[PDB]
């Protein structure tokens, strides 16, 4: 990683800074609220 | 850090960053030179013995 951060194959003695430590995104999800206020179409469908 | 500052945690922008390319690397070498110097300014004063 530090060899290809400097774009070279030989690195001199010292301390070097490289890419970070971050977790790659594994999955993806969605959420939305809906528990009440149902539309009453049953009265039309239950009327003789 | 180059990538995380502008569009961190967004892989759809990181590939776009490669278009400009070596622009941010020039910033890292500029800020790293400042940090190394600060450790020499203290050495010149207090370490004369």
């Amino acid at each position: 990683e530090t060899k290809c951060t400097l774009k070279s194959f030989t690195v001199e003695k010292g301390i070097y800074q490289t890419s970070n430590f971050r977790v790659q995104p594994t999955e993806s999800i969605v959420r939305f609220p809906n528990i009440t206020n149902l539309c009453p179409f049953d009265e039309v469908f239950n009327a003789t | 850090d180059c990538t995380m500052y502008i569009c961190g945690d967004s892989t759809e922008c990181s590939n776009l960053l490669l278009q400009y390319g070596s622009f941010c690397t020039q910033l890292k070498r500029a800020l790293t030179g400042i940090a190394v110097e600060q450790d020499k300014n203290t050495q010149e004063v207090f370490a004369q013995v």
